[PDB]
């Protein structure tokens, strides 16, 4: 269910993927495939709780060294 | 039944701007907004960052980092909190924590010390958790104060202190990484069987130290999953880093033609994409400016260590392969380091790093943010940053080192009644 | 009609107005005197300490909810003499029933904590009281008293 | 031509009459009068100097609220001695943990581009002193101190001190 | 400078005592309580007894039961009666008390010996108001 | 007279000395009190003896032998260990397993530099810091 | 709180006088104690020696160094550095903290000027001059 970005009919599917890529550019950097797609779906206007609304920001550095 | 609930809410505008300043090397919070279980929090930070008039020209640049963490109250008043939310109108107020009686002394939490020197625990504990969980060297010890009282001006007026950018002398192996491992034995016979079990132990220990730590990690290493939350590890929601540069200001009057002063004026945007708040809590979003740790006396470990030996130059993978950490010593990498202080390096480490280099000419000049003489204390004190060290490169620290104006464009889809009933009783 | 429970005290005292409360000139003296409270006195001690608490309270509108500790402290703190502060605390300790108010919210008071509270109120540190008065207020508005 | 708009010294718009009337030079330079905040102007029309060998000075308390150790102090003063006590002048920087009444044991002295002529002394200049206390409890003071092996006599005139810790705004018609 | 609630209540305690003179000590007890002769191993008891005696005051004069006292108090008391030579052991004797804060917050954080000392030591730097009376020596 | 902070231990030391005795062989009392430099290979012995005295000063007064107070360990180093060995003597008591520096409810081990600092001051009540053999 | 400083500041001198070995070359005892001015390009040597007088024995014998509280560093500078160099000598050491602070877990590193002022006082009140000790030179080498 939960999405999470990333560290530091087919034709439409491809379009969706491109769209996800576009968000990471905006969201910071990268994002998991599956999530990214969900990230694609989110509507800036639906006041209701979207799922792209759920995510953990991942940052290599802290992950590897453990400290910024 | 709640049922629909997960839907119809309005968007409120907790946007606001802020004018701030900080010390270089200290994690300072810039703005903190409360969020309630249910809220959907959206932020778009924009503005500019700057250093103070510089005495000389532009030379090296600072890297600015702007973090935005999520700290649920259940991690701070914990439990105490459960009962509270459970008791509602009847529960006993959430505790406070005290602050030394100085305007700027609750300053690290981006608030002017209220007239009573009282600050809701969360606002403080929160920070500490963030500090203790993402900024302090993990080999370092948890930072455990009670109430700000305990912090010294510097700490409480400016941010705590974080470490230098990762570097072969600033972020070594943990100071207690085993340099060997022994296994008791009979004076005349090893128990093959034990020796195995012995090795088995090494491996697991090893991993479990680097790769493993938090409870989850273990439970998970079994294949199970778990929600255990106690670690209180805060939620990193978003980090953004930028390098901050400006332009030099050309001198233009008799005395000073060939003269110049560098002005730093970076513009930046830091945005948190709509993040759903699960329990009531706090959203800290702190800043941290650092000059890259370039020093004037660092040396190529290979060029300084002296008499060169096959393991040090051959660069033979097998050796570095299974050869435990070496014990370099500051004198081996600094022009005048204290051989008394030693740190642990990963055998091949020298062929994996390249120190920056500052020709002696600048060495004794005034106004370059290079690290002048090499650190001295221990692998903590050495690792952390002495902000005074930079005062030297500024025409004036009247407004501290780095100040910055920014509008915190923050909307939050939450639910509070209208000003109707909320103001219209009947 | 807003006068913080706290100032009521200091006011009532600044102008020695036993009458405002419900104590006989003597009572009041006895309460505020510096002569040691003996075993045999307890009762009167309470009777009077209590008197001031649920007293000033009335002097300020609050209905008559069993009194909050921070209040009781402030009161002991303001009227009782140092020589008696400790025992004064020990006497407000229990949960001694008396159908005059409502045992509905009778919850034991901790001696040691009562002292500790007042000890500080006695110092220059009021929040504790206001911070507590606030809570009370809310508890009521919510409950429907405002 | 154009009006000038810069000086080494800017006096406070409020002067103070020296209350005391007799000063007696000394190794323990007496403090001509309880120091004030961060800038002040003292003016005496008849101060009598009881012969002695030392010096009497005038103070200003260093306001240490701005993050900045090296600020600018300036002194502007005109003094007439009835007699010519071959004396030197200087800016003094002495800290103390309590209100001073005398230039204590350890103090520091700086040269002031002044004009000497007989029993006349005039000076409008400034110098840069570290205004943070070199010692924990202390409060640093800066001042104008005349010093000589004085022979009883009289002086009159005024002395002004100031700590450039904020700038004063003046009207420039062309801005 | 700083007058943490911590310290300030300490102070307020100091006074609380100056007034309440009523102790339950024999001239003698009061004598080494205050005395400058070092407290040795075999005395502790006495030491406690008296130390407590002051801490507990009138509660103990009359027949009343006791209450754990906020640390800040214990300090002032130790700080006021016990002599420097014995302050240290004076505290080891008392240990286990809780600062006022944690009393109001259900956070039982019993202060160990060392803290009591540290605190009293500081409370003891508010010595102006620590100029003893012979009225002290009027209670038996 | 900040000295305050030490009396007790100091005081206890005196009495201990005068009257009773500590668990040290005449010789032991030697590198301990002597003026001969403590070398690397000595450390242990240094410790054993420095530790030895602390527990002493401590028993004499009725304190528990466990969380040996910093102030005490100072006084002791300060009194018995010779100037030439004070520093290293400090180094050795560093992190020593029985002492435990507390700060705002924080038991962190004893830090060398602090021990030294402590004793440095303790040692300014110098009159009685004239350890006589007989004189 | 300052007399206490001074106090200890001095107490260190006696402690120094004891100093087992001095890890300075005859010469070095020069940059160090001479009356010839220390120029910018010297500072390091300066430090090294000034430092050397602080952690002598420790180094020479084999134990690891560790922070000297200020009052100490003062005494030392006060004692060996010649007045002509006491200033830069302090500038070079600027950093360490007073015993108090140390004792109180309070980061408050002494900035140059304090170091100076302190030594200066330690220097008036000191009476055990090095000079009287010129035989101290004995303890100056490898043996």
């Amino acid at each position: 269910m939960e999405q999470l970005t990333k560290n530091q009919r087919k034709k439409r599917d491809e379009i969706e993927a491109g769209k996800s890529y576009c968000s990471r550019r905006f969201g910071g950097a990268t994002c998991d495939d599956k999530s990214a797609q969900i990230y694609a779906r989110f509507d800036k206007n639906d006041w209701r709780i979207q799922p792209a609304e759920f995510y953990r920001f991942h940052d290599a550095e802290v992950n590897t060294f453990g400290y910024f | 039944s709640n049922i629909q609930t997960g839907a119809e809410r309005m968007p409120h505008d907790l946007s606001h701007l802020g004018f701030l300043a900080g010390q270089i090397g200290r994690l300072i919070t810039i703005s903190t907004t409360p969020v309630i279980a249910g809220d959907s929090f959206e932020m778009d930070a924009v503005g500019a960052l700057r250093l103070s008039p510089l005495r000389r020209g532009l030379a090296i640049d600072s890297t600015v980092d702007i973090f935005t963490f999520y700290v649920p109250h259940r991690h701070v008043y914990g439990e105490q909190w459960i009962k509270f939310m459970k008791d509602g109108v009847n529960a006993t107020p959430l505790p406070t924590v005290n602050t030394t009686g100085y305007i700027d002394h609750a300053a690290f939490l981006g608030t002017i010390n209220p007239d009573t020197n009282k600050i809701p625990k969360h606002l403080f504990q929160g920070y500490l958790n963030i500090y203790n969980n993402y900024f302090k060297a993990p080999w370092m010890p948890d930072r455990t104060e009670a109430n700000p009282n305990e912090l010294n001006q510097d700490d409480a007026r400016f941010g705590f202190r974080c470490c230098h950018l990762k570097n072969i002398w600033t972020a070594p192996l943990p100071p207690e990484t085993e340099l060997s491992r022994q296994m008791t034995t009979s004076t005349t016979s090893i128990d093959i069987m034990g020796l195995q079990a012995a090795y088995a132990n090494l491996h697991t220990d090893q991993e479990r130290d680097y790769f493993m730590q938090r409870y989850r990690d273990v439970i998970s290493s079994f294949g199970g999953k778990t929600s255990y939350d106690a670690d209180n590890r805060p939620l990193l929601v978003m980090r953004s880093n930028l390098w901050a540069s400006g332009y030099d200001v050309d001198g233009t009057d008799q005395t000073s033609l060939g003269q110049f002063s560098g002005r730093v004026q970076q513009t930046y945007k830091h945005s948190v994409p709509r993040f759903f708040v699960p329990e009531h809590g706090t959203m800290f979003t702190l800043a941290l400016v650092r000059f890259p740790p370039t020093a004037t006396k660092e040396i190529q470990y290979l060029n300084a260590k002296g008499a060169l030996t096959y393991t040090d130059i051959a660069g033979d993978p097998v050796l570095y392969g299974n050869l435990p950490p070496r014990e370099i010593s500051m004198k081996d990498v600094f022009r005048s380091g204290d051989s008394s202080k030693k740190f642990k390096i990963a055998e091949g480490q020298w062929y994996r790093y390249a120190p920056s280099y500052v020709s002696p000419a600048y060495h004794l000049l005034e106004g370059f943010p290079f690290i002048q003489e090499p650190p001295s204390g221990d692998l903590q004190e050495r690792v952390l940053i002495r902000h005074h060290d930079y005062d030297q490169c500024f025409q004036s620290v009247q407004l501290l080192q780095w100040n910055s104006q920014v509008k915190f464009n923050v909307t939050v889809y939450r639910n509070l009644p209208t000003t109707r009933d909320s103001i219209m009783t009947s | 009609q807003s006068v913080r429970f706290q100032t009521a005290l200091a006011s009532i005292k600044l102008i020695q107005a036993s009458a405002v409360l419900d104590l006989t000139e003597d009572d009041f003296d006895f309460l505020t005197s510096n002569k040691v409270w003996i075993a045999t006195d307890r009762s009167r001690a309470r009777r009077c300490v209590e008197a001031c608490v649920y007293g000033t309270l009335d002097f300020v509108g609050y209905p008559r909810f069993p009194a909050p500790v921070e209040f009781i402290a402030a009161v002991i703190a303001y009227y009782v003499h140092p020589v008696n502060i400790q025992t004064a605390c020990l006497i407000m300790e229990g949960a001694e029933f008396t159908e005059n108010i409502i045992n509905g919210v009778e919850r034991p008071v901790k001696a040691a904590e009562l002292f500790a509270f007042t000890l500080r109120v006695r110092a220059g540190n009021t929040d504790v009281l206001t911070d507590a008065e606030e809570n009370v207020r809310q508890k009521l508005r919510a409950e429907g008293v405002m | 031509m154009f009006q000038t708009f810069i000086s080494r010294h800017n006096s406070n718009f409020f002067s103070d009459k020296l209350v005391l009337t007799s000063v007696t030079p000394a190794s323990s330079a007496p403090v001509l009068q309880t120091p004030k905040a961060t800038s002040s102007t003292l003016y005496f029309d008849s101060l009598t100097v009881n012969a002695g060998n030392g010096g009497f000075l005038h103070c200003i308390q260093m306001d240490t609220s701005v993050n900045a150790a090296n600020q600018v102090v300036s002194v502007g003063a005109d003094i007439a001695f009835d007699a010519d006590p071959k004396f030197f002048a200087c800016l003094v920087r002495f800290e103390s943990s309590s209100v001073p009444t005398t230039l204590p044991t350890a103090y520091d002295v700086y040269p002031l581009n002044g004009r000497h002529d007989g029993g006349y002394y005039t000076v409008k200049d400034c110098v840069t002193i570290d205004v943070l206390p070199r010692t924990p409890g202390n409060n640093v003071y800066v001042g104008f101190m005349v010093w000589s092996n004085f022979t009883a006599t009289k002086c009159r005139g005024l002395v002004s001190l100031n700590q450039v810790i904020k700038e004063i705004i003046c009207l420039q018609p062309l801005k």
